[PDB]
């Protein structure tokens, strides 16, 4: 972070500093602050870690003077999957949004293993903008959410209530889910996809649908891009 | 159906008393007398409607 802070603020570039296993530095903390005579917090880590984590995190963001901007993905590591897990809470308190990876998507497929129905960003509506990227990715964005958990849904209610009895809009759901967790959301781990690609791939999968069934995204969006 | 199936009765009720008029007797006598076997029967199917 203080590298970062160099580089943006006295050098006007952008960072996207990438800190890995925030549960490894939380373990840290945990034994500096043990060999301080000091009684260990909720789950034995300290209780200033909600202080020390909100140091490391809130060193990032931009300024007004500077054109530089410092980005930050802390990449934790959650202890038996839990987020009521200190590191975690503490975590999505002080940061805004957050990214999972999925134990189901990681067995089920390849890289990324990420699901987006727990994971979302909460500064999303700025990045995804009219002149910065495209003017669809807000409206493709939330209907592909949408679609993905009604393909879900739809996934759970084939089993429950036979194939043939969903409806048009739920087969056509199932898949999409299909098409999406094993085309749009597979990538490989060297292959790059652009942001206009991946809205292009968005909406090659959001196009078997008929125009209709489309009511998230705007009607000028649906005629222009559809 | 059964708003049809009434329907159908009473055609089928008109139909039999023509039928017993122009014969000029009942033929149920007949009819349960060469009752030996049955030559409609109904095979049940097991079909899947929703779950």
């Amino acid at each position: 972070l203080t590298t970062a802070e160099y580089l943006a603020y006295q050098t006007e570039r952008h960072v996207l500093t990438i800190l890995t296993d925030m549960s490894s530095y939380a373990d840290a903390l945990r034994e500096v602050s043990a060999a301080r005579e000091e009684v260990p917090g909720r789950r034995g880590y300290p209780g200033y870690m909600y202080t020390d984590l909100s140091t490391i995190y809130e060193r990032a963001g931009r300024v007004e003077g500077r054109n530089g901007s410092i980005t930050q993905i802390p990449i934790l590591t959650m202890p038996n999957d839990d987020i009521t897990h200190p590191i975690p809470d503490l975590t999505g308190y002080i940061t805004e949004g957050q990214i999972f990876v999925d134990r189901q998507l990681h067995n089920k497929g390849i890289y990324p293993p990420i699901n987006v129905l727990p994971s979302l960003s909460r500064l999303m509506k700025s990045a995804i903008g009219e002149g910065m990227t495209r003017k669809d990715h807000g409206d493709v964005s939330n209907q592909l959410y949408a679609k993905y958990a009604i393909g879900k849904d739809a996934a759970a209610m084939k089993a429950v209530v036979g194939e043939e009895a969903l409806s048009i809009e739920d087969k056509l759901s199932l898949e999409f889910l299909e098409k999406f967790e094993k085309t749009f959301i597979t990538q490989g781990a060297y292959e790059d996809r652009t942001v206009f690609e991946s809205l292009d791939q968005a909406w090659s999968l959001l196009r078997i649908y008929p125009k209709e069934m489309l009511n998230r995204i705007s009607p000028k969006i649906l005629d222009e891009f559809y | 159906a059964k708003q049809k199936m009434g329907r159908v009765m009473q055609t089928a009720a008109f139909s039999l008393a023509e039928v017993s008029y122009a014969t000029g007797e009942n033929i149920g006598y007949q009819v349960q007398e060469s009752v030996s076997t049955a030559r409609f029967k109904v095979r049940a199917r097991q079909e899947n409607v929703s779950g």
